[PDB]
């Protein structure tokens, strides 16, 4: 899975929770505002029977969405 | 009071009074009934009418007066004069449309910074980011802004947006959805085919010529 | 405002070889007044027209080709 | 140092601005021209609607009390004087701001008083898209103009364009309101003529015009 989930002003620090859905985050791209941008992040192997990141294999590094991926 | 006859507009193509935008100029011979002191013009859209004084050499030559700073568009004059007693000739009209004060130079370039690498106009994202060149002969003119107009596939206007001071106009997917496409038939859409005009417009009736696109 | 519109030009994803029955996976049309699709394959020497009715699938199955060409 | 920026939106001007022409016989000494017709604006907080004329310095007004989108409203004049007219019209904010001008110029006389076509559509139009067209060939079809029975004949001149603006297939059309743009009439007649080669050509735009049999033509063409 690879889900783009901010409407960020500032690069935010990459999830810690290993969930499809992460801490109060999205799954899909929002709508912004002019100030605000869009940052990624190329998450690792999602398990469809748990619906979580399997055990290990972190998120990846999130980077501002700039037309597609 | 016989009516100001030959009363006619000759625009100004380049046209400078103190540095600010002079548009053309209109004219009209005195009236042949004596006695008249001064020639008034009303100006649609303008409180004040417009009043020059004749002169003792009138009687030969013709009186001209000037207008200037007014924007592009259609002006309503109309002419009529005074007599010592009060007595006012019949009103003179001459509906006309007027160029701009200043003939502004059209933007540089206008392009969507989020287009697709592999075809030229596909912006990809979701939120279309507008850019153009600041306008040249800038300085000149103390304050300006632009106008930016965006169309449908079909030809419906769907915003015009006055920008000053910021060249980088910055659309939005949640604009486009809630603000153009229920307004424009009442239920949630999205509209793909866009389309977009800028025109740079001074203050003091100073308009550019010819649009802008991508 | 009115216009016309040509299919969009298709990619072909990959191409599966038999010695006589050739297989081709390609994209999908994207515009309404499609009605068919059509392929044209050169032997080097001749070029030789084939198109198939319907465009229900993503794949064709080219026949009657010379073999070892 | 610098003007602080900022981002302002304009008043959309209201839209289908058309001049509805009525051609009644009317007294000559005083003419009643036909009203006029412009419906509201899309945007909220518009309060009355200015015209500008051409005889008059002061501009007719409107006032929108009331909100009923799509819904027409109508302004008529009067009495003005037979030749060249010139309309402005300009939507007004509550606030104070004053919407972009829409203009439209109409020659007045008794005989040049015919609508323009109406219900000018194309049947064959694709589902998704308007602009597109499905079919082969271009069907095309238009309502009848109203008050064509007191005038004996009237043929519509339909002007047809290309990506750039060339005039072609330009057709006297009599007591019909739908023409068919047939393929071969598209790329056999016309395409090679202008070309130079059997090339077809996509991009199009129509244009249709009421004529009259004896007076002049109507008051604008319609739109696509």
């Amino acid at each position: 899975t690879v889900f783009i989930y901010i409407i960020g002003t500032s690069l935010p620090a990459k999830p810690t929770s290993p969930a499809y859905p992460p801490s109060g985050w999205s799954k899909t791209p929002p709508n912004r505002t002019s100030n605000t941008q869009n940052i990624y992040c190329s998450t690792g192997t999602l398990d469809p029977v748990t619906n979580q990141l399997v055990s290990g294999t972190s998120w990846s590094d999130v980077v501002q969405w700039s037309g597609t991926e | 009071v016989l009516p100001p006859r030959d009363f006619k507009y000759t625009p100004t193509p380049g046209g400078v009074v103190g540095a600010i935008g002079k548009n053309g100029e209109l004219s009209w011979l005195p009236s042949l009934t004596n006695n008249v002191v001064y020639y008034s013009i009303a100006h649609s859209g303008h409180v004040n009418p417009y009043i020059v004084q004749q002169l003792e050499n009138n009687p030969n030559e013709r009186m001209i007066q000037e207008i200037i700073g007014e924007p592009a568009g259609l002006a309503i004059f109309e002419l009529r004069a005074v007599d010592i007693n009060g007595r006012r000739s019949s009103p003179v009209t001459l509906s006309v449309d007027l160029n701009s004060a200043k003939n502004l130079s059209v933007v540089s370039n206008f392009r969507v910074v989020n287009t697709a690498s592999g075809d030229v106009t596909e912006f990809v994202g979701p939120d279309v980011k507008l850019a153009w060149d600041k306008i040249p002969e800038e300085e000149i003119i103390p304050e300006i802004y632009y106008t930016l107009e965006i169309y449908d596939s079909q030809d419906r206007m769907l915003r015009s947006v006055r920008i000053e001071d910021v060249y980088t106009y910055d659309y939005l997917l949640t604009y486009n959805k809630a603000d153009f496409a229920l307004l424009n038939s009442g239920a949630l859409g999205i509209n793909r085919k866009l389309r977009f005009r800028i025109r740079a417009e001074g203050e003091n009736g100073e308009q550019s010529v010819g649009w802008a696109t991508i | 405002m009115i216009s016309n519109n040509a299919p969009a030009k298709m990619v072909l994803n990959s191409v599966l070889t038999g010695y006589t029955l050739a297989y081709i996976q390609h994209s999908i049309y994207s515009d309404y007044d499609v009605i068919g699709r059509s392929f044209w394959l050169k032997e080097g020497s001749n070029v030789t027209r084939r198109d198939f009715t319907g465009i229900d699938t993503f794949s064709v199955t080219i026949n009657n080709l010379k073999p070892t060409t």
